[PDB]
RNA sequence: GCUCAGGAAUAAGAGCUGAAUGCAUCUAAGCUCGAACUCUGACCUAAAAAGAGACCUCUUUAAGGAUUCCGGUAAAAGACC
RNA sequence: GCAGCUUGCUACCUCGAUGUCGGUUCUUUCCAUCCUGGCCGUGCAGCAGCGGCCAAGGGUGAGGUUGUUCGCCUAUUAAAGGAGAUCGUGAGCUGGGUUUAGACCGUCGUGAGACAGGUCGGUUACUAUCUACUAGAGGUGCCCGAGGUCUGCGGGUAAGC
RNA sequence: CCCUAACUGGAGUCCGGUGAAGCUUACAUUCUAGUGCACAGUCUAGAGACCUCUAGGGGGAAGUGAAGACCCCGUGGAGC
RNA sequence: AGCUUGUAGUCCGUAAGGGAGACAACCCAGCCCGUGGUUAAGGUCCCCAAGUGUCGACUAAGUGUUAAUACUAAAGGGCGUCCCAAGCCCCAGACAGCUGGAAGGUUAGCUUAGAAGCAGCUACCCUUCAAAGAGUGCGUAACAGCUCACCAGUCGAGGUU
């Protein structure tokens, strides 16, 4: 699932990567790799990740979550990125 | 700070005495240190045109005398080259008492000042009369 | 010729050293880049890194980087290479990375002792991995 | 901004009280030093 | 001085009051704790020593204080009877020239022990046994020797 | 002891500092090909220095859009001849030369360097190389070129200089075909470099002979009262008590100059054809005057006048395509007085 | 006047999969990221690398090398061009 | 408990001599991290702090008093870290202090004299035998004879911060 | 002094003539750790090293000069 | 303290030869010369003579591969792993989960309005049904539900101190 406060996000699938643009006032968009044939689909404020390999989908979700972590502030007041509402 | 088009050698040396050329009330100052200068071993700090440096008043009015202040160099006797190829030099070093930003305490400057300090510090440019 | 495909390093070196010293024709170790070194990954890498960067430039220990050079150096230690017997023995050893053209299709034999099948667990690394971690193109 | 998922995956973990390593919830032993006592990540 | 300065038993005993001089006093005030007038505690555990050594009186005082605090906090003021056993009879001397007439002068008092010799003893009910073990384990932490806990009486009750 | 820290004197990335074993710079690394086939190098002879007035066009620079004065080095580049083709094979122990085919026609003055190869196998040798590449043994191809210094006048020598270059393509077959096409012909400097591009220069530097530690490593003299006690330009201490040896990293005296050096990201400002456009009154000092085609390089170049300069396309360039410089005035004043 | 990266494998650390201990768990196997560090890539030197090298050309009473002679891009003597 | 970087304890080596303190020059090592790189906690809104973990690649300066180490002070600075190397370094330098012979002041002694107190003055020897290192040459070894062009076992780097 | 640079004359470097002295049990192309009267080029275990020659500054040979001037000892002296 | 001063035995001093990496005094041995043979200490993967020896287990750390020894790190901890014994529950059914239940009353005493299970006296808040509470926590002015403790259906073999 997606969450944001002020800066809307442009999650766009392109090739074997997921590009995150405009994350917390971001000019250089971040890159998340896609492992295996794990087809991902973006729809509003949620992402669904299909696949036949359990470790593959798990690692893809982990990469997507780990790329979008803001690492210089307080989790109380800044809470943005992509979070897993349900494991594989 | 903002880069200068020209290239300025660091002529004046920490320990030098300059003749301040404004109407603030001081005649002679003593360069103590140069802002934004690390240095290496055994090297004395040095300052050139358009360098903000802390000084000490040696000759002037009693209230101004014995005061640590900030000032920049507006002229120097050591030659430096223009962007398009030419060398410019003066007969004497000079300095003006200012603040951290660049506002000079004096409202009148005597003699010419180099145009590069005029571009770096606009206030010195406006307060001056003749620029060469 | 001896094929170093899946053999323990010290066991192979000890057998080859002894039967060089006994006095015979020369010996050839081929595929000296997938020999096994039992032990955990991190400890092996740490020990070989410390061995590599240990000398002084003029006269310090110059530990080699190439895999066959490492195997030759390992055999060099089980052998009196300063004496005449040891130098003659060292003159009859040739360890090759891969398979040289002249030894192509040659009849092979193996040391039945040094076998990775004779190992309790799966805690080992291959020699080429350490060679590449030390920065060698082979 | 306090949202459910962000607090779920950000500040819902226990902290080792000696080396400050963060652990899981249903735990009683630091995974890296084994210290017995674990507190909880500070709330608001 | 540090603890390990006077902890080994290498030399003879030195305890005759009437020959030496000027021994400083002690800090441990009471050697019996808790309900002295009670005699009906079915469980009697104790802290024993695993090696010969010398214990300063200050260490004994610290151990007694900590055990007292724990036991009173958990078991209760009338639910136990602690009793220290070893009294410090030895005397400690610290040289203070060089090695010229190096014989020392009295600076303190110590209590020698022997392996498997009881130091503390706590009596409790059945419901406060774990608290007794918890209390006796902290007391042995201030003590200069390895220590183990033995349940002397009512072993079948607890075990 | 409260020690005052100081960066080390001189660089140990160039040691040992000994005389170059040859008078011709040798290249250790060739770039990656990113275009149509062509040679990756060229050769020439240094003449001297001048300056030009060019409208500044470096993007984002402070002085953009205004006139500036720039020092430039003029380099004479007579056309070179591609004299041979060499094939290399890859294995465990690195590349190994496996074949060469020479051109049929060659300059008679090449006999001063080596005896002239005789025209034996030309078509059969080339088809031999082709069969080798067809069976996937050959990995790369290199060209052998030499210069023709007899046309110049300021360079006394009349014997060619032989060196190996590299072809730039995206496949071995393309390199072989291009090498076959260009074998035994004359290649002009314009066929290798485009005006305004960057290059890398290599050459042997000026020789100073044996020099002491002060001028060789730039150590400090003796100061104050110590300046008149017997040791002024000698080094302070050769080492500590232990270890009982002099380290190789201590400054000492020896050869200075005549090493091989490389300069990065020098821009080409003008490809000329007629020498009258650069020759000052009275000619260059100790050289003479330019007769053939030349090339202008922004900045300085290692080595003195009459030294061979090798050029190759950039190996660590950053900036994108720059463009053709706008030269307004080229100084032809006398270099003398 | 010029003076970069990019990549590989990692430390602390952050995760995925996962059982002993049905659940849960960053670890016990296994896997993914992760530093001015390490390696590679640039750069200088290097067949006296004793496994003492490869290829080509010219020629074996020759090819070719030295000395003499006129010099300097080199130079303490030698060497080098 | 660790280190041997302060002072003690001992008397194992050196009295037919191993040239003292501090500073200067130049090279290197350790990490118990002052800055630069990466992380974790917070009684962390932001800025800036506080505490801890990995990391020794680079940096760690200029001045006034004092013989000083140490320490105080000044204006900058990203910061102006601490130790080891015969308390690194006198066949490299200096000679300010201590440690000879001269003299003055105070205190001791009846006196010659003394101070562990202060002050002024006061010679710095040598043509490098061996080894190590920095550079330059002549041989012999491998090799058909000669020349040329290469590869790269290895060595070095901070080449940038 | 920052921060060094160019130049001049005498030495040095190279060639001809003349022509000494001082350290020296022996061997000796070394480096690291240990051991040993606890500060090893020669011992123990490793690592390196083809030989000869020229120039150069002094890291080491606890480098050479010299029966310690500091401290103690002698039923040794001298002066006061 | 490889310190200082005693005592019994044996040694070095004045003691070869064999083994300990080298080792004044540690182990075997006290030694006229020459030849053959078997053993002691100690060893048997290679350096290096003789075992890649046999049986039963342990260690995963290159820990260790170091009789004595002036040459070898401690308290404390480990749901790391290998064993012994003692208790407790147990296939008519123990532990971890799947589940819901935790309803009677209460909104406990509480002045601040309010600390209404979670500031501050009390006591099992139900005669009663597995459950039902004066009760931990997300929530929580107070609460409230969500529900802690605490039992109940459910799997299906050992669990636990
Ligand atoms: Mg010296
Ligand atoms: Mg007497
Ligand atoms: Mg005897
Ligand atoms: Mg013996
Ligand atoms: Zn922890």
């Amino acid at each position: 699932s997606i969450v944001y406060a002020h800066f809307p996000m442009q999650v766009k699938v392109d090739g074997k990567t997921l590009i995150i643009g405009n994350f917390l006032g971001e000019k250089k968009p971040r890159f998340a790799k896609i492992i295996g044939e794990t087809k991902v689909k973006v729809s509003g404020n949620d992402v669904t990740i299909t696949g036949i390999n359990k470790e593959d989908v798990g690692q893809t979700a982990a990469n997507i979550e780990q790329k979008t972590k803001i690492k210089r502030f307080d989790p109380r007041i800044f809470q943005d990125g992509i979070y897993i509402v349900q494991k594989a | 700070m903002k880069g200068m088009r020209s290239n300025i050698p660091r002529a004046l040396n920490a320990g030098a005495q300059i003749a301040c050329v404004d109407n603030t009330g001081a005649k002679v100052v003593e360069i103590i240190s140069v802002k934004k200068y690390r240095g290496v071993k055994n090297r004395m700090p040095c300052a050139g045109i358009g360098d903000m440096c802390v000084v000490s008043v040696k000759k002037g009015t009693p209230e101004m005398r014995k005061q640590v202040l900030l000032a920049v160099v507006v002229r120097q006797k050591q030659e430096f080259r223009r962007p398009d190829g030419l060398h410019v030099s003066f007969e004497d070093n000079a300095m003006v008492i200012t603040d951290e930003e660049g506002i000079p305490k004096g409202t009148d400057i005597k003699g010419p000042v180099a145009r590069e300090v005029a571009e770096r510090f606009p206030k010195i440019g406006t307060t001056a009369s003749i620029i060469v | 010729v001896i094929d170093a495909k899946g053999l323990i390093l010290g066991r192979l070196a000890s057998s080859v050293a002894k039967q060089l010293l006994s006095g015979d024709e020369k010996v050839y170790i081929i595929n000296a880049e997938q020999a096994i070194i039992s032990g955990s990954r991190a400890a092996t890498l740490r020990e070989y890194r410390e061995t590599r960067e240990r000398g002084a430039t003029e006269f310090g220990p110059y530990f080699p980087k190439r895999p066959d050079r490492i195997l030759k150096r390992t055999i060099r230690g089980m052998l009196p290479y300063k004496r005449a017997r040891g130098r003659d023995a060292m003159s009859r050893l040739k360890v090759y990375v891969g398979v040289p053209y002249e030894l192509k299709g040659a009849e092979t034999v193996t040391i039945p002792d040094a076998d990775m099948r004779l190992l309790s667990s799966s805690r080992y690394v291959e020699l080429g991995e350490v060679s590449q971690k030390m920065g060698s193109k082979f | 901004a306090r949202f459910p998922e962000a607090e779920e995956r950000l500040l819902n973990k226990k902290i080792c009280m000696k080396c400050n390593a963060r652990n899981a919830i249903r735990a009683t032993r630091c995974r890296k030093c084994g210290y017995g006592t674990l507190r909880v990540k500070s709330k608001e | 001085k540090p603890g390990s300065m006077y902890r080994n038993v290498r030399q003879r005993s030195f305890t005759r009051r009437k020959y030496m001089g000027g021994v400083p006093g002690s800090q441990v005030i009471h050697y019996d704790m808790g309900d002295k007038a009670n005699t009906s505690f079915p469980v009697k555990i104790s802290l024993i020593v695993e090696e010969k050594c010398q214990i300063r009186h200050t260490a004994l005082e610290a151990a007694r204080i900590t055990a007292n605090r724990h036991l009173v906090a958990d078991t209760g003021k009338m639910g136990f009877y602690m009793k220290l056993r070893v009294y410090p009879h030895e005397v400690i001397r610290e040289n203070k020239s060089g090695m010229r007439r190096a014989f020392g002068k009295n600076v303190g008092t110590a209590a020698r022990v022997k392996p498997m010799q009881k130091i503390f003893t706590v009596a409790v009910e059945k419901q406060n046994f774990k608290a007794a073990k918890e209390a006796l384990w902290h007391a042995g932490q201030k003590l200069p020797t390895p220590c183990r806990i033995v349940v002397d009486e009512g072993a079948e009750l607890v075990q | 002891m409260a020690s005052i820290h100081r960066p080390k004197r001189g660089s140990l990335a160039f040691s040992p500092r000994k005389r170059a074993k040859s008078h011709i710079p040798r290249f250790r690394a060739w770039p990656e090909a990113t275009g149509e086939p062509k040679l990756q190098s060229f050769a020439g002879y240094k003449v001297g220095m001048t300056h030009v007035i060019m409208v500044d066009d470096t993007k984002n620079s402070l002085t953009q859009g205004m006139e500036i004065s720039v020092p430039v080095t003029v380099i004479e580049t007579p056309a070179i001849r591609v004299a041979a083709i060499r094939a290399y094979a890859e294995d465990s122990t690195g590349e190994k030369a496996i074949a060469e085919v020479w051109a049929a026609d060659l300059d008679p003055e090449l006999k001063r360097r080596i005896p002239i190869p005789a025209a034996g196998n030309q078509a059969e040798a080339l088809e031999n190389i082709g069969k080798l590449i067809e069976e996937g043994r050959v990995s790369d191809v290199r060209a052998v070129i030499y210069t023709l210094p007899k046309s110049l006048t300021g360079v006394p020598k009349k014997v060619p200089d032989i060196m190996e270059s590299g072809i730039s393509a995206r496949d071995l077959g393309t390199k072989f075909e291009y090498s076959k096409t260009i074998l035994g012909t004359l290649v002009s400097v314009t066929d290798v470099f485009k005006n305004g591009t960057l290059v890398d220069t290599a050459a042997i530097t000026i020789g100073k002979g044996t020099q002491g530690p002060v001028k060789r490593w730039g150590i400090q003299l003796m100061k104050g009262k110590h300046s008149r006690q017997g040791s002024l330009r000698q080094v302070g201490t050769l080492g500590a008590f232990n270890p009982s040896r002099v380290s190789w990293r201590v400054p000492q005296m020896g050869q200075m100059g005549y090493h091989q050096r490389t300069e990065f990201n020098k821009r080409i400002l003008k490809i000329g054809s007629d020498g009258e456009e650069v020759t000052p009154e009275g000619g260059f000092i100790n050289y003479g005057l330019v007769r053939g085609d030349y090339i202008l390089i922004k900045g300085s170049v290692p080595g003195p006048s009459k030294r061979l300069i090798r050029l190759r396309d950039p190996i660590r360039a950053k900036k994108a395509d720059l463009g053709e410089p706008n030269i307004l005035y080229i100084s032809r004043e006398s270099k003398q007085g």
